[PDB]
DNA sequence: GCAGACACTACGAGTACATA
DNA sequence: TTTTTATGTACTCGTAGTGTCTGC
């Protein structure tokens, strides 16, 4: 994490660059030390793709055992041709509520779990 | 003078002492343990300090103690959720006939996965709390729910002010001494206590220990002394020669530590971050770390041990 | 269709080969395991209208565990499972047949190589024996003219040198000489009597339990050897 | 003379473990310091630990108890759970030896990280238990041993001597090693196949032990066997004039002679040219050697790889 | 070579003492915790004919419980121990006898301080109370001249001030005070009258039952009091 | 030479049963008959970075030859509760036999299981007595140093250059045989010769390029050819450098990046004679580099060609 | 020709049961076929770092042409708990008809799988009497080199 | 002639740890 | 002014379901 949140800041990179070559195996105290003072200035700043979407994506990469490349694909050439309606309903029975909560908790995989009912 | 537990053979723990005042105290909370048992009733106290051995448990039965309260201690991290709801709510039930104040002390009660107890013994500070107190002794402050810090008084340990310190180091300089006259230890070197309470401060127990270890003749000669001021080891010859960028023992010395090369270089990372230059603390990690990197890439392990230590010595800016 | 207690019993055991079931029209269930290793079919009392593929099978015992005895089974006007009660009423979605692994090939035991037969107590304590002796692996040969079942510690014991456990089950006639090593871990048959069936000729095999209801086929393990 | 044969062990290392506290080679300091726990008849709370493996906690624990006839209760650390601890440990501290024998717990190998729950329910443990019963731990890594806990014991760090103590414990190491031989029948034909096979496996000596065994395959310790323990694989010879000279058609068609012996020969190579060139040309044949060295394994042509090095180091160093 | 039911009822009650056992041929068996804190001594109505090392006596029993009890025990060639059943056969693998502490040689105790005999009932009502009161630690000690039991709850107790039963025993007609405390947890004996003796020299102490056929041995606890 | 028969796949099918049978450098072989001829095992660790160097047959074949109650365990699946549970359920068990115990623990170099390594710690020397425990891995650092002092570290796939002599022509009888019984005819013997040097202490793909090679149902000069592949002369790779040129020498590299070690092998011994003296040495400074880098390189075929760029520029020719 | 009528997509409606079938180059063409020739299967690594080149396809046809009982699984879901479980419970059982078992992992060169991988080196040689595996990789490195020594890498030609 | 209640196990949760 | 990604391992705790034993 503390590497992948300078990974944002590209001024920062230079010792993530290190510690991602090197680092491995580096203390954790040793870590932090290095990068004290290893990142310029401060001043704390800012921070660091969507459901309905990626449902579909990890369904078919299951479905048709895929990786998420080859599903991501799938989806992009199914919106173009031959119904991925069709498809969807093909795969309304595992949306099993651990496969759902899976992918984002919080409260979206009961508005997701019947979402995906709706397909028949 | 001093209280002994003549059935306890371990020093550490035969001179514990009893009372508030046989504490070794910041004279601030000092005084404020003299005036809450002055008071009669205990307040719901957490006595914490990260560094150990400062007088949390002691002061925790010194106060069951003084006010001679029906104390029950308790281990904390036997201190689970059916425990609260158990003998700890049965023995905050009970009739007190005696008068004297029910207290709970529950020891070394900040733990990683207690925090349903821990957020039940809050809740239970709302029903009991009226017969009962709770005097708490934790490392990590933090380990304690918010909640609890927030209704329990927190002395904290450990972080006496310098004139506090001077003082304190001083009484204890005392009591090494009424150990040593009680013990039949010969102080034939006054430096040497003196010394012991200097070089692991805070920690009371681990001094009084230092001093069993250092008792081993019987006697607190000047040899003792240049045992106890004798600053130890670790990987000091590196290091050493480090400084001096002593390509001869390096050589030698990369043989030492290749047997448990990962270790040592763990080790001289913690070591050269305290005696480098900042602007070396950069070339520091990069050399070791990448050292490491190619640990067991490197058909020989010793020398590339020896490559750390040529590196490190050319591109160190020491202290 | 109802779903009577011996019924749910045996798609209870089902559930533990393939996770889901797929049965169409008739009185006949049968499920496979996902790698192929244990196949089980019964003929029930209880009759099913539709054709229906269910992909969690636990889970579809578990909410049918709440209606009462009278539990309606239909089908949905669209497609899926009502349960009616006799007040309340249930929805549970049905799955295609294809994410249900389907054994589908109901094909015929051949010829029995062997035949015996193992009682209800003597399979009980069989399994009892390894719950408390850590038995993973079961071979089936004969000694002294009577054929025995040993259990071992496949982990504990490389090429099943030691035994720990051996149950006699009757004599052998034929003059053959062999020994079929199962698996215990896919050897999921529920209580009762089984009639032994053992066939296996050349480099392939398989060890067939005729209960009084259901049947199971598992497979022998490869280790195994016989003169057949 | 005195030495313990532990007879039903067969694998040397183990058969040959020290009884006594006396038997044990340790610091004069930290013998010291056992000898007079021993004369107190009285053990407090100790950790044996050291990053080297085997320098002697878990023996010196196990011979701790023995000169102070103690009931012990040895325990794998790695096994003492916290309800381990609540139970059994908790049931023996609360005992009342019969005999009188006072109670010792040796938690083996205690560093683990899992096992933190049952090391904060240990740190009111041995205060509520100090009369009756002691804890000995022997861990590796000391920091494992949170800092309350160390503070309730005497810290004895092992594997780690002063010079003057280094000495005498190799000199005892290499009195023992030769009454091992005697005891085994392995015949001393060179004493230094001994003092090398001591000063290699310092402060490791259960590895000192095995090298012993690993090497007395022949029952005899010639001098054969001093070269395979410092593997002195003979002299380099020819390389080093090849370089002195810059020969680079003979460098070249040299690289293959030392493919198969790289991590020796790199060794080997640094060793000598260190007496052979100018002061500050060593300290760049351990910049360019030591990253050949690093390098290798991940070099494609192996044979080329140390080819490169000889081109490089004829090119920089200026022999003396 | 049969175990009669009553033998092993005293064998998995010596399980509760070491989960092993170092049984040697005779009819003496006996057993030690492994923390020093429990000895126990019987001789039985069976025979043993080997001497067997069992590692986990627990489910030594626990297996013993699934064949019948006409089970002709043995020591097989299969080195183990042989379980000849009606039908099946049990190899328990016998255990190398270094791994089970043991008590090398029978405790011979010492004359007692103090004798008392405690009724198999009283020893009943008293677990009982235990279970009830959460009575941890007890002491047995003089009040008004006879010998009595008192329990504790060494959690809420601490410091063992408030007492929680009184089981009077016998009277004392010696001149001695003594406070003997013994932990509940090292109770491990089964109900059954006992000939309760006492010993206790300086900081030593052990208390000793003597049973119509086994005898126990358990520990004292560090805050035993006594001016012998 | 002892056939496995059962199995189907030659290098499973043929694998060493005795030591003496195990063809291994001078110096172990002398070890390990030494071990056996005392009669117990110590703890032995068997590591080689190189996989099919015989550590697993060695350790099969150790207990073996001393007659052992082997117990072998999948090193992934050794973790603490089962090294709690089996390991020491079948190293507490009596061996009335007098067969001594060995535990013997495949591919036991795993990082995550380091816990299940720290308890062996204790558990190795409390049963020190008639168990042992051989330890076979890939990665040595992943074994935790207490235990590399436990065990006797045998290393594998080290071998001085005349144990290299005798172990090929100990393996090339050898697979003569193995073609003798799976009735592959030899032709030209010479391919049986590069089979081995091909793949030299990997002893398991060696077999396995046989079965590869043998497609033909014979090893005749053809197969020779498609074992030495490639080869020739660095011609056009040289040219390209010398005219510094565009996309020629871009899209030249994977026709050398399979061959990659022999490639360089051959690629500074061809320019050595033509592109000056003072730029030989930085000739070799920048190929060495490229080199030894050619492992944590991702794309063999782009480091080539990182190479080619920067020779195309910092040398002098002629 | 092959179709899976039950598909709906084309590329996994038309996918070649035969290695026939496959639109491969020569020596490739002519490898497979002497690999199915054999009727038993080793340890295979097929791999090209070409996408669409035929590596899936392939890995099946060989499973086809050899008659095999086949669990193809993908390397992603090929964990190594997965691996003790099931992928065990089938290469340690014998199918009832004989025929190879194999075990197809499906881009196994993923990065996370690198424990699992390391679990198969002796799972391999335990099983390697009854089920043979075929690796289907990516990028090569990704396959640890024990792996590799038990496997047959065949890589597509240009 | 079975219930009760302790005794035991399994599992979800949360935790801490080491890797890439 | 921000808040999360994968795999595998080991341990503790809490609770809940299941198992073995017992009453005035
Ligand atoms: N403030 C103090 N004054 C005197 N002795 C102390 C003090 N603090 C610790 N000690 C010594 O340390 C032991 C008690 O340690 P304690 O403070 O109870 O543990 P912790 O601080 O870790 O809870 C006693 O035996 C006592 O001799
Ligand atoms: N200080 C020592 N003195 C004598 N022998 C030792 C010493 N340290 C290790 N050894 C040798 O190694 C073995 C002891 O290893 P041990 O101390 O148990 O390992 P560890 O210290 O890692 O727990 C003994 O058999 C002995 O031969
Ligand atoms: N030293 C050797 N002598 C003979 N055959 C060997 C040797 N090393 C490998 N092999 C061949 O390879 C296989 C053994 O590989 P193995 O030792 O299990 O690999 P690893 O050393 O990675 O465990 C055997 O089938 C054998 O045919
Ligand atoms: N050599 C080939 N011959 C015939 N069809 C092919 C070939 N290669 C790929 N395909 C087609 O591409 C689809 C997917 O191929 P696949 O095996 O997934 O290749 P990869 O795994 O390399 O992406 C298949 O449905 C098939 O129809
Ligand atoms: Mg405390
Ligand atoms: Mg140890
Ligand atoms: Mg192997
Ligand atoms: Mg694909």
């Amino acid at each position: 994490m503390v590497e992948n949140a300078l990974s944002q800041f590209p001024e920062c990179m230079p010792a993530v660059y290190a510690m991602n070559l090197i680092g491995s195996g580096l203390s954790d105290e040793a870590h932090f030390n290095y990068l004290m003072a290893a990142v310029p200035r401060g001043k704390r700043y800012g921070k660091w793709e969507d459901s309905t979407e990626v449902l579909i994506i990890k369904l078919l990469a299951k479905r048709y055992q895929v990786n998420t490349n080859d599903a991501i694909n799938y989806k992009s050439i199914l919106t173009k041709n031959g119904k991925l309606p069709l498809v969807l309903k093909e795969l309304k029975g595992l949306v099993t509520d651990d496969f759902l909560k899976e992918v984002t908790k919080n409260v979206k995989e009961q508005k997701q779990l019947k979402k995906l009912a709706l397909e028949w | 003078m001093i209280t002994v537990n003549e059935k306890e053979h371990i020093l550490e723990q035969k001179y514990r002492p009893s009372t508030i005042d046989e504490c070794i105290l910041p004279a601030f909370d000092k005084e404020t343990f003299k005036s809450i048992t002055s008071k009669g009733k205990i307040p719901h106290i957490i006595l914490h300090s990260p560094s150990p051995g400062t007088g949390k448990t002691t002061v925790a039965k010194a106060l069951c103690h003084d006010v001679n309260a029906d104390m029950m201690f308790v281990n904390g991290s036997d201190c689970k959720i059916d425990f609260v709801r158990g003998p700890l709510t049965n023995f905050a039930s009970a009739a007190s006939f005696d008068g004297r104040q029910k207290v709970i002390v529950i020891d070394e009660f900040c733990r990683s996965g207690l925090a349903e107890s821990q957020r039940h013994l809050r809740s239970f500070m709302e029903a009991y709390s009226s017969n009962c107190s709770i005097i708490i002794t934790a490392n990590n402050i933090d380990g304690i729910i918010k909640p609890l810090q927030s209704r329990c008084r927190v002395i904290t340990f450990g972080q006496p002010t310098d004139e506090d310190k001077i003082e304190m180091m001083k009484q204890m300089i005392r009591r090494l001494t009424e150990i040593c006259k009680h013990e039949g230890i010969a102080i034939a070197d006054m430096k040497v206590v003196a010394a012991l309470v200097k070089k692991n401060f805070p920690d009371f127990r681990k001094t009084i220990g230092e001093l069993d270890s250092y008792s081993s003749k019987g006697v607190l000669d000047a040899g003792i002394l240049s045992l106890v001021t004798n600053d130890r080891g670790a990987i000091d010859d590196v290091l050493e020669s480090l400084k001096n960028k002593d390509v001869k023992q390096l050589r030698a010395l990369a043989p030492k530590y290749a047997a448990d090369y990962s270790w040592f270089v763990g080790k001289l990372a913690e070591e050269i971050y305290s005696r480098v230059t900042p602007q070396s603390i950069i070339r520091m990690y990069e050399i070791v770390g990448e050292n490491n990197q190619y640990h067991g890439i490197a058909a020989n392990t010793e020398l590339h041990l020896a490559y750390l230590f040529i590196q490190l010595a050319c591109e160190m800016q020491w202290k | 269709m109802k779903l009577s207690k011996d019924t749910t019993a045996l798609l209870k055991n089902f559930a533990t080969i393939n996770s889901g079931i797929m049965l169409k029209s008739g009185q006949f269930i049968m499920t496979r395991a996902v790698n192929g290793t244990t196949y089980a079919e019964a003929n029930i009392s209880d009759v099913i209208d539709f054709d229906v593929a269910i992909y969690d099978l636990n889970g579809f015992l578990g909410i049918l565990s709440l209606v009462n005895d009278d539990a309606e089974i239909s089908q949905s006007e669209d497609g899926n499972i009502k349960i009616a009660d006799a007040r309340s009423t249930i929805f549970w979605p049905a799955a295609d047949p294809s994410t249900v692994v389907a054994p589908n090939k109901p094909i015929p035991f051949p010829v029995a190589s062997a035949v015996t037969e193992i009682k209800a107590e003597d399979l009980q304590q069989l399994l009892r024996v390894s719950r408390g002796l850590q038995i993973d692996t079961i071979a089936i040969t004969v000694k002294e003219g009577k054929i025995v079942i040993n259990g071992f510690n496949k982990v504990e014991d490389s090429a099943l040198t030691r035994v720990k456990y051996s149950l006699t089950l009757g004599d052998y006639d034929g003059e053959n000489t062999f020994n079929f090593i199962i698996n215990m871990a896919n050897m999921k048959m529920q209580p009762g009597n089984y009639k032994l069936l053992l066939w296996a000729k050349g480099k392939q095999g398989a060890a067939k339990f005729e209960g009084e209801h259901a049947n199971y086929v598992v497979a022998l393990e490869a280790d195994s050897t016989h003169d057949f």
